[PDB]
């Protein structure tokens, strides 16, 4: 909590994860969960780098990650996709459009790009959106949730003061926050679906899922 | 379990 707006904007930028490199149904779901384990653990690392989440217990770290990890997989996958309109970006040797695709959630996650690009969503609003992410869609499910609150009042502070250095007005910034804000509802619903999806796959055991995502499921 | 270990 004693970062500067501009502090906690660098350490969210310094702590970006890297993009990694990945047809019948089968196979294509083999890339995406594959591809997906390796995203998740280097989620990991990047979650041990938002500020304030390192002083969680372990346990509370492992329910935020449990509950957000798809969430911002998805945020991940739409924020790359953002510049490829019509299609999403799942690697740069991956590049998909919908007849490839599941499309519910295809449509979905386009329909995100789009918004984002719609609204020019700037790369320092991603990664604090990406950091609310994971800090609030475990909360609601006490100490320890006070500093979970104070942490994320200090990323609107930051999203805010992104704003204001844009030259927005004070009306500006508001509506433009909420708009960021209300994305959440829809990847969170995103999610969801994909959870559902995932469980799907688990149970007609053709597709590989790796341990860890497996335990993702259990959790789920 | 596994997430544990990676934290
Ligand atoms: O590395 C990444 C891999 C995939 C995604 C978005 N994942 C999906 N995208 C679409 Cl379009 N359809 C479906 S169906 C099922 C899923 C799904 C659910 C849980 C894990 C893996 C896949 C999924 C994001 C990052």
């Amino acid at each position: 909590l004693s970062l500067t707006a501009d502090q906690m904007v660098s350490a969210l930028l310094d702590a970006e994860p890297p993009i990694l490199y990945s047809f019948s149904e089968a196979s294509m779901m083999g890339l995406l969960t594959n591809l997906a384990d390796r995203e998740l653990v280097h989620m990991i690392n990047w979650a041990k780098r938002v500020p304030g989440f390192v002083d969680l217990t372990l346990h509370d770290q492992v329910h935020l990650l449990e509950c957000a990890w798809l969430e911002i997989l998805m945020i991940g996958l739409v924020w790359r996709s953002m510049e490829h309109p019509g299609k999403l970006l799942f690697a740069p040797n991956l590049l998909l459009d919908r007849n490839q695709g599941m499309v519910e959630i295809f449509d979905m996650l386009l329909a995100t790009s789009s918004r984002f690009r719609m609204m020019n969503l700037q790369g320092e609003e991603f990664v604090c959106l990406k950091s609310i992410i994971l800090l609030n869609s475990g909360v609601y499910t006490l100490e320890e949730k006070d500093h979970i609150h104070r942490v994320l009042d200090k990323i609107t502070d930051t999203l805010i003061h992104l704003m204001a250095k844009a030259g927005l007005t004070l009306q500006q910034q508001h509506q433009r926050l909420a708009q960021l804000l209300l994305i959440l509802s829809h990847i969170r619903h995103m999610s969801n679906k994909g959870m559902e999806h995932l469980y799907s796959m688990k149970c007609k055991n053709v597709v590989p899922l790796s341990d860890l995502l497996l335990e993702m499921l259990d959790a789920h | 379990k596994i997430l544990h270990r990676l934290l």
